């Protein structure tokens, strides 16, 4: 996974 | 700690907790977005504990975070209080 996936998961 | 390189999963730490800590630290890390992606693509699975690290490698590079969560659910646990 990518950092963007983390952002979408927890984020925004 | 103040570096993403210092984040590693506890021997019995729930994978979900580790990923959260990894995320919080990576957000603060001073690096390009593409580098942060590279860090997530390597360090996350690499610094997971032995038991989760195995499950993650198995799921493959195409696994989603949700799939990884589901796959490591219970490793090191169950983490429930001993009901005397």
């Amino acid at each position: 996974i990518t950092f963007e996936d983390l952002l979408d998961y927890y984020g925004p | 700690p103040t570096s993403i390189l210092d984040i590693r999963q506890g021997p019995k730490e729930p994978f979900r907790d580790y990923v959260d800590r990894f995320y919080k630290t990576l957000r603060a890390e001073q690096a390009s977005q593409e580098v942060k992606n590279w860090m997530t693509e390597t360090l996350l699975v690499q610094n997971a504990n032995p038991d989760c690290k195995t499950i993650l490698k198995a799921l493959g590079p195409g696994a989603t975070l949700e799939e990884m969560m589901t796959a490591c659910q219970g490793v090191g646990g169950p983490g429930h209080k001993a009901r005397v």
